[PDB]
């Protein structure tokens, strides 16, 4: 098989600046007839592969110019000139000359932007999950950036880390931020031995957490 | 202009059979090569299968991990591709795309070989105890995936839905839905939630507690 090899991630881009995705390929992709059987297919999150460049340099219908793309028959470099929210995916090269048809592994494009901090929620267990004998205490962290942040529970004033977990979303096609919950699953039996519950979110953008609580 | 669209995943057995299809709309379906690429997280895309037309006497190509396992057919009169999937183990879960090579793909169908049980989701409302977030808990489900809209897709903005996480053989997942103060609970905020799986369908309202 022929082995396509890309990195996994590049470097956080400036919105406004360029990004560069190398690529290449363990077999030539020159064909006799000049052609080099080389594509790009960015993959959006949550959506499926679409088609960006083929034949090594042709932008596919609809693909803004800000894109391009050139190489040999074996090294590829695909450039975006000023990067915009819409263009964070996983970009992924392919050849089309022989099967089996092969893919990259991705390369994630990462935008970078200005800190933010998290907006965070905190929400009660249902009436509806408490019938059923459930309780989840359920924190949003919400549209920060940079990735990285810290959520810890309390109950009653002492931190809990039994029955914690977190979920992060992929970075945001609109306003390039990231966002991440956290659900304390307790029964409802153990929910009601305590009164406090509060989440607090630790985050670049200050060295006080922000703090949200309710009382049972 | 050319829409993809497969249907028929789900959850099987070890050992078990899965037959998948697309319709493709927008070309003449005839004309064209047709293939399976599947996705997961463990070996990224996948070619698996290719069918080539009519005048190639229906020529047929699979990657070699599916060979013997897997068969791959079309129906030019009404323009469906199948996928004729058998002795599934645990690592042929994925997403399978029908692919037209090179420049089409579809919105792919979920497979999972395991030999847990189809589980529906709990729904729950977030509710709070300028801007207001709701949001709604999906809880206890298997096999992935679930999808969550919110107002039957109207609130599309202010919107996110957090990938699941698995605890023994069971899925949990939120969503949550940001929107000005005095809209909610004056105007209805509802969840959506879909497991096709358990051919569940759930609608949610958030109201204030
Ligand atoms: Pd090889």
């Amino acid at each position: 098989d022929i082995v396509m090899t890309q990195a996994a991630f590049s470097n956080p881009v400036t919105l406004g600046t360029s990004a560069s995705i190398s690529c290449r390929s363990s077999k030539s992709l020159l064909h006799s007839d000049g052609i080099t059987y080389l594509y790009w297919y960015l993959q959006k999150p949550g959506q499926s592969p679409h088609l960006l460049i083929y034949h090594l340099s042709n932008l596919a219908s609809g693909v803004p110019d800000r894109f391009s793309s050139s190489g040999s028959g074996t090294d590829f470099t695909l450039r975006i000139s000023r990067v915009e929210a819409e263009d964070v995916g996983i970009y992924y090269c392919a050849h089309n000359v022989e099967l089996p048809r092969t893919f990259g592994g991705g390369t994630k494009l990462e935008i970078k932007r200005a800190d933010a901090a998290p907006t965070v929620s905190i929400f009660p267990p249902s009436s509806e999950q408490l019938t059923s004998g459930g309780a989840s205490v359920v924190c949003f962290l919400n549209n920060f950036y940079p990735k990285d942040i810290n959520v810890k529970w309390k109950i009653d004033g002492s931190e809990r880390q039994n029955g914690v977990l977190n979920s992060w979303t992929d970075q945001d096609s609109k306003d390039s931020t990231y966002s991440m919950s956290s659900t304390l699953t307790l029964t409802k039996d153990e929910y009601e031995r305590h009164n406090s519950y509060t989440c607090e979110a630790t985050h670049k953008t200050s060295t006080s957490p922000i703090v949200k609580s309710f009382n049972r | 202009e050319v829409k993809v669209e497969e249907s028929g995943g789900g959850l099987v057995q070890p050992g078990g059979s899965m037959k998948i299809s697309c319709v493709v709309s927008g070309l003449t379906f005839s004309n064209y090569w047709m293939s399976w690429v599947r996705q997961s997280p463990e070996k990224g895309l996948e070619w698996v299968a290719e069918i080539r037309l009519k005048s190639d006497n229906y020529a047929t190509y699979y990657a070699e991990s599916v060979k013997g396992k897997f068969t791959i057919s079309r129906d030019d009169s009404k323009s469906r591709l199948y996928l004729q999937m058998n002795n599934l183990r645990t690592e042929d879960t994925g997403i399978y795309y029908c692919f037209l090579p090179m420049d089409y793909w579809g919105q792919g169908t979920s497979v999972t070989v395991s030999s847990a049980k189809t589980t529906p989701p709990s729904v729950y409302p977030l509710a709070p105890g300028s801007m207001v977030t709701l949001g709604c808990l999906v809880k206890g489900y298997f096999p992935e995936p679930v999808t969550v809209t919110w107002n039957s897709g109207s609130l599309s903005s202010g919107v996110h839905t957090f990938p699941a996480v698995l605890q023994s053989d069971l899925y949990t997942l939120s969503s949550s839905v940001t929107v000005p103060s005095s809209t909610w609970p004056s105007e209805t905020v509802t969840c959506n939630v879909a497991h096709p799986a358990s051919s569940t369908k759930v609608d949610k309202k958030i109201v204030p507690r």
